[PDB]
């Protein structure tokens, strides 16, 4: 539900863990929220006709 | 530094009345110690600050990580071992003016306190080897990162040859301080 | 520097009759100040604007923020103390060629003053540790920045032996003024 | 430098007939001067050029900022009043080897000369203090540029001391003056 | 370093008797190795580290390839092999005072064991050349990477002419000691 | 430099009979140019190249720039000057063990030849001044570019100092020159 | 380095007696040689590898062309030679002690088999003049590269005066030779 400002990673060529920053976390999170209340709202809405038409 | 004061002061001192154990350790410190100090020991320690790298962007990570790895210099210890152990035999300057063996006793005890203190300091400090990476988590540095030192080799056979000489001259000590008895 | 002028003029200078006293302090200020200045700090204090870092792309604040937090150099301020001191000592070969006790109890409270001004100066100065960074505030600099300390705990030894001789000589300038009565 | 040759030759000349002034100059010129400068004042300039730094893209700018913000340093002139105003001293070598009180009283003339000289000049080129900004308008530097200078305090400490003792040099030449009438 | 004190150990301990061969060992050692050492050999290895570069990105690679590559600096090794050499020859000092010709049998034969013992280890430890290029497969270096080496015929030549040296040094030695028989 | 083998060869040879003009002359030679050279024209012209640079991207046109405008450094021409007129004054060392005034006449006239010529080779190769800036067309350098240099006031000072001292010595050997007949 | 050891070495050695034309060549050899590498040819090649560049952005290739371009440093072969050819003078401080004209005879020879030696040596190795761009086809490079010299004219001049005095040495010595016949 978030994109978090920092990032901690221990892959190789990492020597142990490494902090890493990322670009425009806030923007994204809002993204990624909204989307999430798109998609339920679709989900909803054909679970509606589902249950109108289904038996 | 100006080592020929310390020489001057150091065959001053020197026109007093020793034993052969003594002249032997006399003859150890004037060689295997002062001689290497004075010409070998200064340049390899030169560049230890200046090729002391660390992986990391971070500003100020080489100085904490480069303090926290040797906080005292191997050579600057050296030297002040040197000019402290040297101490007792220098003080016998100011007592001969004043006269013009209780005194013998007491510097023999107190050279032997000395040699034992720096040899176990030596121990505790540094260790036996100078590795070649260092593990670093101090402020500013983000957790924890890996350093790298300079000359690793031949600040370990420094060490250890060092520590042999000090141990020569731990027993040469308690060789005439079990003469007195 | 020429250490070497310094040593012969003292070495003429102590052809003066001294007491007890005055020869303990003068091998405490031979031993554990001139010889430790001349050999030891000078390597120290070699690289402390060329490591002085600062978190900032500033042109003009590392300057500005070395100059604030070292104003003047530990080793400079010693030297000037090691001479200072040595000055009543020294005025023994001007007055020597005048004459060819009064002149030893002038040297003596003046000694003791000179002893006293640069103790309290040292702590006012400097005070008992050197901190690995530093809080700067000034101009060209932004606000405030961060800057890191090139060696810090290897001054803080200095620091506090350097004080601890220089108590010693206190005390025992104050034991000399006490003896004269 | 060789500061050896110019002690020796200090030490060949001094052999010359003075009263108590002359002395207490001597004195002084040795202690306060000579030394400090052989000893102390090289350090401080030592990295002038390198740390000075200008706010600005354009290649030569530092070097036209800094030769008209430092036209001499301070320690050469400094030396060189030392070299001078031991010169009438100096003299006295050759008309020793000549002669194997005419010469004292033009002696004194001229090291009073040279004293008055040399410190007025000191005003004139430098003032009192060193500030940490300086405003350049020379070529190749486009209008107004600002530049910052390494360790002004340190500096400004040496300035009003050196400024100080060169005045007590002068107290005590115009003192031996009055005297020979 | 302070060469002048290893040569006033020396003046003050060559007046022992010695043969021919002894006294033509004596001027190869202070003609082909001291002033040679001295003089010469300080200034090719200086910028040994600062000049050494590797074919690689990452940080600390550069230290580890070259400790990898000269474990033990040629000039320090050499000082090392000098100082050692001349100690039999400075057993003198102290056992003169303790007299005031089994002595000079036991100082040949240790200055031999002590010659090959070095000659020897130069040839194990370095070899007869110092090639241009370096192969390291350390950590943090990545598989196999290439290295360049400063001044690398300089340094040939160096070796070469010390191997010969010392090659002369102990067939004069092996000399001596037959003669002796 | 070791100036102190020249100053004792110096030493040894000024017990040759001189003359008033002569003595004055070395007077001048011995204070104005041997102590001012060994003690501050050294560091004037330490970063000469380090501090020198042009306005280009072409690799390589530093170093032709720097080596069209300064050929020869001011400090090794006066070092190489001062060597050279004090020949005359050192072939005495020579000249006497063979008898243990011909040859004062040849002293004099070739110092004066080597003073003029000096002097006039001086004013040729550099002129009175020492500009600040540079104009360069020499290969590599794309047609015609801009340099700068480093401290050009502090050396042309140094200059119009060292064209008067050495007129000073050419007008007393023309006065001595004049005095022989 | 110390080259206060070889004249005090040389000192020692030149009380033998010698002819005139052996005088003379010990004048030129210590004036024109010893006090002009040991003053002035020190400073001239200290920058010769930090101002030695290449129109390349490979890795190495500087290092390879330089020891390609300057196998070996004019200064060091200058002190080289020095050395060499003191060898034969002092060889007399270890035939005194035996002794206490057939050496006197050998010397001559292997003088000047030396002296013809280095002087070919130095016409082999370097030639007349030090170009300002070099040529370089070895490895790393690429094909063919063009390198730049640092202070080409200031070692021209250096290399013409070597070897016009190194021409004159071997004339005396040929001189002293046809005179023993």
């Amino acid at each position: 539900f978030s994109v978090p400002g920092l990032y901690e990673c221990n892959r190789y060529p990492c020597i142990k863990e490494v902090e890493c920053y990322v670009s425009r976390p806030t923007e994204k999170t809002v993204f990624l929220v909204f989307m999430f209340a798109v998609s339920g709202i679709c989900v909803v809405l054909n679970l509606a006709e589902l249950n109108h038409l289904g038996w | 530094g100006e080592w020929t004061i310390l020489e001057r002061l150091l065959e001053a001192a020197v026109q007093q009345h020793s034993t052969m154990i003594g002249r032997i350790l006399l003859t150890v410190v004037v060689i295997f110690r002062i001689l290497i100090v004075a010409i070998v020991g200064e340049t390899v320690y030169d560049d230890e600050q200046t090729m002391f790298v660390c992986n990391t962007l971070q500003p100020g990570c080489n100085q904490a990580c480069y303090d926290r790895a040797f906080p005292i210099s191997h050579i600057r210890y050296w030297v002040f071992q040197i000019i402290m152990v040297c101490t007792p035999s220098l003080c016998f300057i100011t007592y001969s003016v004043h006269q013009s063996s209780r005194f013998y006793i007491i510097q023999v005890v107190f050279r032997n306190a000395l040699e034992i203190g720096f040899l176990v300091g030596q121990y505790f400090l540094y260790g036996f080897s100078v590795p070649g990476l260092y593990e670093c988590n101090r402020y500013p540095c983000i957790k924890e990162v890996e350093c790298y030192v300079s000359r690793p080799t031949e600040k370990t056979v420094f060490l250890v040859f060092m520590f042999a000489v000090s141990g020569i001259c731990v027993v040469l000590n308690l060789a005439e301080l079990n003469h007195l008895g």
